[PDB]
Formats: C-alpha cells, sequence, structure tokens
RNA sequence: CCUCUAAGCACAACCUGCGGGAACCCGUACCGCAAACCGACACAGGUGGGCGGGUGCAAGAGCACUCAGGCGCGCGGGAGA
RNA sequence: CGAAUGCCGGCAUGAGUAACGAUAAAGAGGGUGAGAAUCCCUCUCGCCGUAAGCCCAAGGGUUCCUACGCAAUGGUCGUCAGCGUAGGGUUAGGCGGGACCUAAGGUGAAGCCGAAAGGCGUAGCCGAAGGGCAGCCGGUUAAUAUUCCGGCCCUUCCCGCA
RNA sequence: GAGCCGGUAGCGGGCGUGGAUCCCUGGAUGUCCGAAUGGGGGAACCCGGCCGGCGGGAACGCCGGUCACCGCGCUUGCGCGGGGGGAACCUGGGGAACUGAAACAUCUCAGUACCCAGAGGAGAGGAAAGAGAAAUCGACUCCCUGAGUAGCGGCGAGCGAAAGGGGACCAGCCUAAACCGUCCGGCUUGUCCGGGCGGGGUCGGGGGCCCUCGGCCGAAUCCCCAGCCUAGCCGAAGCUGUUGGGAAGCAGCGCCAGAGAGGGUGAAAGCCCCGUAGGCGAAAGGUGGGGGGAUAGGUGAGGGUACCCGAGUACCCCGUGGUUCGUGGAGCCAUGGGGGAAUCUGGGCGGACCACCGCCUAAGGCUAAGUACUCCGGGUGACCGAUAGCGCACCAGUA
C-alpha cells in the first residue's frame, strides 16, 4: 500500500509552476480519496499535506489505422505541503 | 514445441537450391519460419543508416534465412539423418554410424 | 537472473510475515522511484522494472503461503 | 385456486355445443356445433378452526373437509402453541 | 427547526459561549437558437430559463437608428436578351 | 441465361448541364507561402443589436488551448478549420447533485389473489427542477475558477474548557 | 532440450544446457458488475452496521472479516439446501393461425409453433388391479416388422393404432397395514389415545398371530486396482550427373518397406523435413465393478384362528381429456362436481349389459442398460472454394 496510491508526477509547464508554492501534483489511482492521498504522501515524502484538490481526466481518445480505441482514463492530486516544507524529490 | 525440428547452432551441409553442397557453420535457427543462416543465401539491401551517425551503414549486407530442410548436419563422414539414442539414462542425438 | 530468483525465495522462504511485509513495501518503494525516472526518461532500464514487479509477486506469494500455518 | 388438503387444481376442458336426435332415438345423430376451451375448478371452500390456542383456516376443495377433522383429531398428540398461527398450519402438515 | 413528555440517566446528558482539531464521493474543458443539440448535410426547419444599454414615435420586450458585443451567411468575375 | 420494373457489382447517358443552401455587401494596402478573391494584419463599406450580443439548463462528449500538417472532409479555393498528428488543459465543506426530506409514481415486510410466468398491497424504502441548506468582490492561465490566489465572511461534525 | 522476452519491426533493455521460452497438472492472486445476496441503484456507481487493523486519528478516510431471502431439519441461534446459467436433446403446465377441406363452422394444420416450470448427461418410462383368446405371454425403453392393416371420419378432406414376430438391452428393489418393543404429552391418569423412532412385513394369494421341523447367494452402496482422458516419445531406407533462378523433372547406379496415407521443401521426392506402419509414456488431476474385495441385503415346511393386505379411494352418475374411437352399441385410462364401499364371499379387467370361463391384485415410492441431442475434441467426404462455404476465411454479430 501507499507507494501504491501515488503513480508518478504530472510533467507540464502547469504542474511546474506549481512548485513555487508548496503544490506538487500526482497521477494518483482513480479510486482514492482526498483522505487517502494525503496519508499515502505524508508517508511517501515525511512532509506535512495540507490541501488536496483532485480531479479526474476523460482518457484521449486515439487511432492507429483503422483500430481505433481509448487511452487509460486518469485522476489527479494537486497536494499542498505546509509553509516551509517542500519535497526535494519533485525539484527537477 | 510444435515449432523444433533436425539442428542448432552448429556446422551443417547445405544440399538447397543455389547454395547447394556448402558446409557452413552455426545455423542460427529462427523456427518460426523453420529457417536457418549458415553463410549460404546472401543479398544486398538498401540502406542510409538507421540514423546517419556513422552515415551510411555501408554496403555487402548479409544473409538470408534459408528452409531448414534445405540443410543437413554432419560429422565423422557426411550429411546424414539424425538418429536418437538412449544413453542409458538421458537422451542425446548420434548420426547413423557414427555419434553427436 | 535464474538463480538469483532461486536464491531470493530460499531467504524470501524464511523469513516470516512480519518481515516479508516490510520488505515488500521497500521493493514497493523502490519500484515507485523507478517509475518515476521511468516517467521522465533520464535514467531507465526498461528490464529493470518487470524484474521487480515480479520480485514483489514472488514475495507476497510467499507471503500467503506463509499465512496458513504460522499467523 | 388449489385445494391445501387434496392438491386438486382448477382442470380444462370442453364445452361442446350439439344438436340433432340422438341416434339411439329417430336418428341421424347429433352435430357438434361449437367447441371450446374452458376450466373446472375445484369446489374450494373456507374452514376457521380452534387447535392449540391460535385460528388456522384452510383453503380447501368441499370434498375435503372431514379430511381436516381428521388431522384436528391427529394433531392432539403433540407439543405445540408459541404465538404461532401460520406456523401451526405447517406443523399440521 | 421549536416544544412536550417515555423508557432510561441524572459522575449521564442536553443548551450557550470560547478554543483546538476534522470536513468524503461525483460534476466543473468547449458548443449551447446552434457548423458542436433533434432534423442522413457546416440542412433558410425545431430547442426550456435569465440579462438584454441609448434616442425618438402617447405607451411597449412594438417600430427606425444605434452602444457593448458580434457578423457580410465557405464558389467567384462579367454581361445587361 | 438475354429478358423475372430479377439479385450483387462495375461502368455509361442526361452533361461539362441544374446546382453550389437565404439578395446583410463589399473594396483596397500590406504580410505569409510552391500556390492566396477565400489565411493574418490595417483602413474604408454594409448587417444584427428584446439579437444574429452575454449567461444558464438539457443534449453532445474533447469539438477546448498550443505546435506541426493539407491526401481526404469543407458544396470553390485553402497556407485556414470544429479536418489529420502530437502535447497540454477541467482543482470546491459554502456552486450543483449524493452520506437530508418527501410528490405523482415505483417498489414493497405483513396481507390478498392468480394454471406457471405473474397481479395487487399496509408500514417502510426508492423517487425532484418542490422543501431544507454554509460565499462574496477582485487577481491570475494559452487554455479552469464563487473551485487557484488575495481580502473580508460563514456552516457542520469531534474533542477540551467555562 | 535451444532458444526466449505474445500477434516482432523498431527504438531501450534483459533471460537461457547454473536447463529458459513453450506445453500438461495442481496451487496462489484474482478490482468492479452480473443469480448478485448489508442497503440503495439509471448493470460495472452511490451509501451503511458490526469485528479487527492503519494514520496525529475522536470526527475523516483507507485495509481485512462479515451482515439478502426462502425451504428443510435439530433448543429461537446454528447447520445443511435453494436461487442463476446451459447449443440442441427430454418431461411437465398452458397452447395458436395462416393452411388443407378447391367457400366454411364439425374436421385439418397440430398438442405443431410459441410461452412458463422443471430434469440431466441424458430425460421419460419401468416390474402388471398388463395384454387378449392362445393348455398363451410375462417390467420399461429403442429399432425392424405387423400396416397405411384394424378402425376413425361433415364415412368429406383426411387421421391412423395394438397383439404377435424379428432384434438391442437386461434388474429388479424399498415401503404402508396387522403384530411386538420403546420414547414422548395429553388427559376422563386407562388393560388408552396418538405422535416419533426401531423391529417386523411386502405377495397371485401373501403377510401377522398361535401350535411340530434350522442350511448360501449378494448389490444399483463403499473401497482397491486394470484400463481410459488431460503434455509427450521412438520411428526404415540415396548418392551422382544433366537442364534450369530453383529439381523433387530427365538420366546412371543403389536402398527401405508391418512405413508406396498425406503435407512441405525454389518445379513433379517412399529413401531431405514433418509424418506414416509399428510401438512406447503420467508424478499430478480427472475417469473408472471392466477385474477384485467389503458391507447393506436376501436364505423353511405343515395345522389352526381369520387380526392386515394403501379412502373421500374404488364404485355409480354428471362434465371432459387421452386412445384408431368425431355420442357411437362406447368399454378401458385419467378426473372438475354430487353421492360414496369392502379387506380375499375382498376388489379392477377381458369393448354397452347379464351369465358362465379366464386374467390381474388399484388408491405409497425407487430402479441402471439398450434411446435422444451436438456447445465441445477427433476422424472422414463422387461437400464449398471467397457473389460459393456459416451472416463472419479478413479484429463480425462488427461497421
Amino acid at each position: 500500500t501507499a507507494y501504491d496510491v501515488i503513480l508518478a508526477p504530472v510533467l507540464s509547464e502547469k504542474a511546474y509552476a506549481g512548485f513555487a508554492e508548496g503544490k506538487y501534483t500526482f497521477w494518483v489511482h482513480p479510486k482514492a480519496t482526498k483522505t487517502e492521498i494525503k496519508n499515502a504522501v505524508e508517508t511517501a515524502f515525511k512532509v506535512k499535506v495540507v490541501k488536496v484538490n483532485t480531479l479526474h481526466v476523460r482518457g484521449k481518445k486515439k487511432r492507429l489505422g483503422r483500430y481505433l480505441g481509448k487511452r487509460p482514463d486518469r485522476k489527479k492530486a494537486i497536494v499542498q505541503v505546509a509553509p516551509g516544507q517542500k519535497i526535494e524529490a519533485l525539484e527537477g | 514445441r510444435v515449432k523444433m525440428h533436425v539442428k542448432k547452432g552448429d556446422t551443417v551441409l547445405v544440399a538447397s537450391g543455389k547454395y547447394k553442397g556448402r558446409v557452413g557453420k552455426v545455423k542460427e535457427v529462427l523456427p518460426k519460419k523453420y529457417a536457418v543462416i549458415v553463410e549460404g543465401v546472401n543479398i544486398v539491401k538498401k540502406a542510409v543508416r538507421v540514423s546517419p551517425k556513422y552515415p551510411q551503414g555501408g554496403f555487402i549486407e548479409k544473409e538470408a534465412p534459408l528452409h531448414a530442410s534445405k540443410v543437413r548436419p554432419i560429422c565423422p563422414a557426411c550429411g546424414k539423418p539424425t538418429r536418437v539414442r538412449k544413453k542409458f539414462l538421458e537422451n542425446g542425438k548420434k548420426i547413423r554410424v557414427c555419434a553427436k | 537472473k535464474l538463480s538469483e530468483v532461486r536464491k531470493q525465495l530460499e531467504e524470501a522462504r524464511k523469513l516470516s510475515p512480519v518481515e516479508l511485509e516490510k520488505l515488500v513495501r521497500e521493493k514497493k518503494r523502490e519500484l515507485m522511484e523507478l517509475r518515476f525516472q521511468a516517467s521522465i526518461g533520464q535514467l531507465s532500464q526498461n528490464h529493470k522494472i518487470r524484474d521487480l514487479k515480479r520480485q514483489i509477486a514472488r514475495l507476497l506469494t510467499v507471503l500467503n503461503e506463509k499465512r496458513r500455518q504460522n499467523a | 385456486k388449489v385445494c391445501e388438503i387434496s392438491g386438486k387444481r382448477p382442470i380444462v376442458a370442453n364445452s361442446i355445443q350439439r344438436r340433432g336426435k340422438a341416434k339411439r332415438e329417430g336418428g341421424v345423430g347429433k352435430k357438434t356445433t361449437g367447441i371450446s376451451k374452458r376450466r373446472q375448478y375445484p369446489n374450494l371452500q373456507k374452514v376457521r378452526v380452534r387447535v392449540a390456542g391460535q385460528e388456522i383456516t384452510f383453503r380447501v376443495a368441499a370434498s375435503h373437509i372431514p379430511k381436516v377433522y381428521e388431522l384436528v383429531e391427529r394433531a392432539k398428540g403433540l407439543r405445540l402453541e408459541g404465538l404461532s398461527p401460520k406456523e401451526i398450519k405447517k406443523e399440521l402438515l
């Protein structure tokens, strides 16, 4: 558990801007709750989580030759870290 | 597994078609294709390097597949189909009036 | 790999539920760390991932066999 | 519906209209002037009965009424009661 | 939501302050009188609710011009029966 | 197989014809590019203005933003696009629904009825655009905002205190 | 037993005689919906109680367990069962019309189609209250006969048996009731009523109860094996030359054959490959009297009493169904309604009914096999060969 709820990090110009505040954001397994996430992260980076905003992403639907399909849908959570704290791991 | 056949990475004599009578080493086997390799069939493929890193890739171009029924293994003597001996414990292949 | 696996089991098979749990928790983490730098390109050697998911399958499979007559 | 005792249930029968002198008299004989489906029902009735403490009714064909006053006599030799109007009938077989 | 009493219980329990904590799931783009909805079409057709400025004509959501805003309607160029 | 206003398919004729979908209307100068009446910019001209403007429901479901494209789609053209490729984008205790309520109606303990399937039906449960209920004004993005940020303001649980 | 990391091509990386991939067996894990079963619901989504665990966790959220309903039992809880699915095939409950009759109503299509319920590898049926004229036969099912006969029939259209014979298969059993014991709960507390267990008893004449005589077969049940299915393995014998891109053609000279089925190999090959003839093989899980075992079970005469031989049943009448039988002279089988017996002097039947003569013992239940069907595995074809063959050779029940 815990390292199953957090999947990867976003990676976008939008998501980066975020790091100025303690606002790091992650692809997160879509059945997880705001609470699940908060605790999952608390243990993943020993930082203190102060606010969670979550949102779903309809997976884009794409093609290859006559084979028409979808990408998997996702959920991303954008998590606030306490003032002073930061996640060094995400600072690339 | 339904795939299996005669020879492996070793010396084999071709009896094929163009490369009839040929003797080549290791056949580098498929067997998806029931094909092998030897130094038998050869052709030119056209190129410009997958990336023109070290520009051209070159031009001599290497060996075609060749049906595994074209080759025939060999030892003290010639071609010979393979036969299969008990060994008293395991199981190896010996050629007709020969061994391995 | 194959012999490595053979041994990975040998130890795994003599640990205790308690300890398996803790070890898993660790491999689970390494895996996250992989899929992170998997996902930025910047260092990633493919096989290393399938390799660790199975590592973990192995442990949890073992943890199941433990848990029947022991805890 | 059905007799709780006998198992009797409405059966399907024909309604045949005829005309004519029966052959066995003047003759020519009869001629069916219409047949059609219909049902015959068992003569179902209601039997309220005391038994143990509680009241218990049956749905039962008139032919079989006595058969109930047999059970009530077979029921005497039993251990029963315990707020169970329906649970009696069940145990009443 | 108020109030009344029942078993209960009154070392509970409500009421009023005040402090500190806790606060899930789902939706949230964009179109939306329309080329993105129903009409096989970028169809002159249909589609519920709200805002809908100014001047003048007796009034008004009418009529003419016009703000904000938005458009010239996804084939053109000539002739002048 | 030569006929069935035959069956499937392909290819003719009408034919370079009728048409190109509102008579609100265009013009020029610059850009761009292989190529521009049709794309970008500017200036003139016209049309809408209880709209042809703005905002919401339903419906649609990525059509949104950006970078590349121009075979096809677009009734012409196309460098443009709602088209193709890729990558981005939807953030809520207070907005709306759900961990509240009931309406018609549906379901349905008991109860009743029906050859079987099933039909009724009290309490209860479901059922909303109706009741109840705590957020305003600004600022930020290429694309979200009462959701992010700033300022001010509220509501519910749990715990402690008086 | 030498290559792998699916339908492979590529980037980027790894594994394998330290015996991988792959195949068979068993096991583990198995989100959510669905009989769907904590509750709700617009299927795959919302929302709960209880037990225990995680986080600073009391609010909050996560993880594990668990909580539908109905039916049977035994002390109100706990056990068993049920539920839903399945290509056909089966049984049962309901049940049409076009059509045919050259109109149409009786009749036909047809107890067909279809709907419902149920059963299973099958289902049904099954050990005579049978047939039917034979000093007769002897459960049931299925095939061939019998026979388009007997008959039925607006004697129209049309419908259409059975005995018998020839075959496949082979199998017979357990209860109820007298009577005996025992437990229980009532009362009118009796030499008794009736409820439950056990014993006994099962038949064309038998059983119980009283009086004289004491011995083998054997399961459809359980067990062990044989065999059989789910991967496999072994398997004879050819070289050279010649044309040709390419031999397997053509030529020379050989060989194997329980193998000269068939496919492939650059064209046309018994002897190159995969095979074929012939013969091996299972630790595991399925299957399995076929061959063994072992239980359950079954093993008498007379002579007396006449105590019992399945009830709203038989029987009769009314109304209908089934049978070849359409009210006919109309039995038999079944039964919605009314009336309503007897226990072998008992009772049904042999085509109204009487009388002889004969057949059989109803109102409780179980029973393999021989039979049907083809989702599925395999084998064959004077079957198709892409407008054919399945709708689908192709990512189709799709667009």
